[PDB]
């Protein structure tokens, strides 16, 4: 029961003989210890006799109060769920430790004197940004890029996984990375792997839904976010499409972008508060880089700036052959007409033309893709 | 050779670890209890004692007194207001108007002044805590740092060499320059070496969903510094919590205005703060209202620009000091090849130059992997720089 | 029939909202109109039933 941090000996030397062997002493000396008080303590019986008395202290109609203030001699000011508030004392079973301003307390129904304190049943928009599963197949599923994925271990998954390097170094792991290029390249997709791959606890939330309808609403919004994500551990942030926040004005905003602009300046703030951060790794991405503030995009709040290009037809063709693995392909087809039928054809315009011929099977109920299906695929997917 | 007789004897011991710790009574895993080993003396007495003779004595608040008898008013949460009294416990010298008291349930009447209400969100804001940046780590800037620490603290360490001189100090300085030029960082280095109350400020907090709710936060804020001896209240960003009056049709971004306004009016006007020094910091000090830059509430105006070459090459001093390098390096040509860069930017140039030499198997980076910092942080990510925009503060 | 004149000058029963059970054969429950309490159950009602 977290009796000891000492386990480095590793081995069958004696350190473990002799420390082992020693809380083994004193629980034998432990055991034996605490067998002469039910070998003659008749007077009561403490497991379940003085539970009970407490248990006939506090009242059956436990009321739930809460916290904003504390005064230390065990009385406090509290407030009822009424409004009307009391200056109540405090039990000696309620161990003054879990006792916070806005805290949920159990009070007395006669004298609301304070009995104990309740867990927090949370907020449900921590479970509403909070990632809980591995989304999707690892970074073998990506292909052709090769290099920022060298980058983004480089940044995020090499000092989670090997903190020796940096330390025989004597250096910090770079804090800030952006993800750029044109739509539908990979970028939320290299996301995915990488929340496939992590152990940190994973955020995400899109840049649209930043903005609010109420005054400040956005900048609290991200003061309990970063709260959020300080409060557990070791994490990861996501942010995709923090374009959107600059780019469209919507009319429930109620403020005007002098409003956007202070949720901006509350931002600015939280990547780069004075305030010890700590384990928090923010990682983001856009497709329009020069709309925003560079004042974001300083190092310091974001280090690495990573460009995606258009895929070049070497790569294309393996993405076809990712996309096209586990499907019955015919033989008729030939992927390199299919590479060169557009220029400037994304990563996510060959998965919408396999899915799409596919679907062209499904028509015609049969089993594998012929090449017409390619044929009016593209004719679908690209021309309208 | 006894692979399993230390195995299954380790076992059973820490197995009869719990087996007998089942017996103490830590077991019951709680909803918001206590341990059953700890409040056992509040067991007979107590429990009989601060409980059966102890009342509730609810808290209330005072409207008035009046003249020739005690005969006060009352006030609460919810219900009426009544005509009270002391009890004989109290003097009446503390039973002052506008208070909150302590006051039973059935003869309605006064046990005990309290403290006021201090909107805890307030109280949130301050900092309690302490950061770890050194005057050392500010290197490049000591004319800057030095201009700054006589109106920090040289009043709070020593209230007489100026007093013996004659002078009332400045009270108030604002920090402004370029981003990433060390303004944030330079303030922590002044709630490292300080003792007073820290409260900082960061300006987007202030903006509220009701119509004057953040002026009563400015309120509050400069009630509890006025409760303390000295403090040392910090401003983040204040250009969000204000530029500039400009109204014209309809009425935009007035809320902030007014937050602005009773900011101006808790700086000067009718009773100075007194023993209350303010701080701020802006990017861009263009925007901000002319009477916000009065002197008595902005008296010090520290600039802070590009290091010239000897604050750059102390900086890579900074910054380079602890990390396994090639000893005869120089980094007099890097200061050479950074002609206008933050310490930032320098840091982001050794902590990238470290991981160069993480590339490929070595334990030390040497002068070309510096030179492979230089050309990608400088000129790669040259296309952004953050910089020259605001040079000019647009 | 003329027990009901002794058995309807008893008080009435709350109805209130089970947030969620928790440790002890206790529950949370909060009325409408006032606050979430901390109460017992009956030996006659069963935890998964709630
Ligand atoms: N290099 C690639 N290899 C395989 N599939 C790819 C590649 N690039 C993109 N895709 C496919 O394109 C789809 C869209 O990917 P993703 O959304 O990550 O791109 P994006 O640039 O993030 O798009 P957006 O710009 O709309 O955010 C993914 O489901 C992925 O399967
Ligand atoms: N003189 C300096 N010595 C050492 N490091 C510096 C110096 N100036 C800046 N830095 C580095 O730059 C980073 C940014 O510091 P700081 O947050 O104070 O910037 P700033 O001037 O407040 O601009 P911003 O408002 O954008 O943050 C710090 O992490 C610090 O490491
Ligand atoms: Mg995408
Ligand atoms: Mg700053």
């Amino acid at each position: 029961a977290s009796k000891l941090p000492l386990v480095t000996p590793h081995t069958q030397c004696r350190l473990k003989l002799l420390k082992l062997e020693r809380i083994k002493d004193y629980l034998l000396m432990e055991e034996e210890f605490i067998r002469n008080q039910e070998q003659m303590k008749p007077l009561e019986e403490k497991q379940e006799e003085e539970r009970s008395k407490v248990d006939d202290l506090r009242g059956t109609p436990m009321s739930v109060g809460t916290l904003e203030e504390i005064i230390d001699d065990n009385h406090a000011i509290v407030s009822t769920s009424v409004g009307s508030e009391h200056y109540v004392s405090i039990l000696s079973f309620v161990d003054k430790d879990l006792l916070e301003p806005g805290c949920s307390v159990l009070l007395n129904h006669k004298v609301h004197a304070v009995i104990g304190v309740l867990m927090d049943d949370t907020d449900p928009l921590v479970t509403v940004m909070k990632v809980e599963k591995a989304p999707q197949e690892t970074y073998a599923d990506i292909g052709g890029l090769d290099n920022q994925i060298q980058e983004i271990k480089e940044s995020v998954e090499l000092p989670l996984t090997h903190p020796e390097y940096y330390e025989e170094m004597g250096i910090k792991p770079p804090k800030g990375v952006i993800l750029y290029g044109p739509p539908g390249t990979g970028k939320t997709l290299l996301a995915k792997a990488v929340a496939n791959q992590t152990s940190a606890t994973f955020l995400r939330v899109v840049g649209s839904e930043l903005i609010q309808k109420y005054l400040g609403d956005g900048p609290k919004l991200v003061r309990e976010l970063f709260r959020v994500a300080e409060e557990h551990a070791p994490s990861i942030v996501f942010i995709d499409e923090i374009d959107a926040i600059g780019t469209k004005r919507y009319d429930s905003n109620s403020g005007g972008e002098r409003e956007i602009q202070r949720t901006m300046l509350e931002l600015l703030n939280q990547l780069d508060g004075f305030d010890s951060r700590g384990d928090v790794k923010v990682i983001m991405a856009t497709n329009r880089i020069e709309t925003l503030d560079p004042a974001l995009i300083r190092p310091g709040r974001i280090d690495r700036k990573i460009e995606f290009p258009l895929p070049d037809e070497k790569t294309k063709k393996r993405i076809f052959q990712i996309h096209t693995s586990r499907m019955t392909l015919a033989d008729d087809v030939t992927l390199d007409d299919l590479i060169m039928a557009k220029d400037d054809l994304s990563g996510a315009d060959i998965k919408a033309i396999c899915t799409e011929a596919g679907l062209m099977a499904l028509r015609e109920r049969r089993m594998k893709v012929t090449n017409e299906d390619f044929k009016k695929s593209k004719e679908n997917v690209l021309y309208k | 050779t006894y692979s399993r007789q230390i195995k299954q004897v380790e076992d059973d011991i820490q197995q009869l670890l719990k087996k007998i710790n089942e017996l103490t009574g830590i077991k019951e895993s709680d909803t918001g209890l206590a341990p059953p080993a700890l409040w056992d003396l509040a067991a007979d007495k107590q429990t009989l004692q601060s409980e059966q003779p102890l009342q509730v004595a609810r808290c209330t608040k005072i409207i008035n007194a009046d003249s020739e008898d005690p005969k006060y008013i009352i006030n609460v949460k919810q219900f009426a207001k009544f005509v009270v009294d002391l009890s004989d416990q109290v003097a009446p010298t503390d039973i002052e108007e506008g208070m909150r008291v302590g006051v039973d349930r059935n003869k309605y009447q006064i046990h005990i002044p309290l403290p006021p209400k201090i909107d805890p969100t307030v109280t949130m804001m301050q900092v309690e805590e302490k950061p770890d940046v050194t005057y050392s780590d500010v290197g490049g800037c000591k004319e800057q740092i030095e201009k700054l620490r006589e109106v920090v603290e040289t009043p709070l360490l020593h209230p007489e060499r100026f007093v013996n001189l004659g002078i009332e100090p400045p009270k108030g300085v604002l920090l402004f320059g370029p981003p990433g030029t060390g303004k944030t960082l330079c303030a922590r280095a002044v709630a490292n070496r300080t003792d007073a109350c820290f409260i900082r400020v960061i300006g987007s907090e202030l903006v509220q969903k009701y119509v004057g709710e953040g002026a009563r936060m400015v309120r509050e804020l400069f009630e509890m510094a006025r409760t303390k001896k000295a403090c040392l209240i910090f401003f983040d960003e204040i250009d969000a919590i204000g530029g500039a009056r400009f109204d014209d049709g309809a009425g935009g971004d007035n809320e902030v205005q007014r937050t602005m306004l009773e900011l101006i009016n808790q700086l000067d006007g009718f009773d100075p703060r007194g023993n209350i020094k303010v701080l701020m910091a802006t990017n861009r000090p263009d925007t901000l209202d002319p009477a916000l830059m009065r002197p008595g509430r902005l008296d010090r105006k520290i600039e802070f620009s590009l290091p010239d070459l000897e604050g750059r090459t102390h900086i890579f001093k900074i910054h380079a000091r602890s990390m396994s390098v090639e000893r005869d390096i120089r980094f007099e040509l890097l200061a050479r090849l950074c002609p206008n860069s933050t310490g930032a930017e320098i840091r982001s140039v050794c902590t990238e130059a470290g991981m160069f030499a993480i590339r490929a198997r070595r334990k030390i980076a040497t002068e070309k992997d510096f030179l492979e910092a230089v050309n990608k942080v400088i000129k790669s990510y040259a296309k952004f720089s953050a910089t020259p925009r605001y040079m000019t503060y647009n | 029939l003329r027990e009901e004149l002794q058995l309807l000058q008893e008080q009435g029963s709350y109805v209130g909202e089970v947030v969620r059970a928790m440790d002890k054969k206790k529950v949370l429950v909060k009325v409408h109109p006032e606050g979430k309490f901390v109460v017992d159950v009956d030996k006659n009602i069963d935890i998964n039933d709630v």
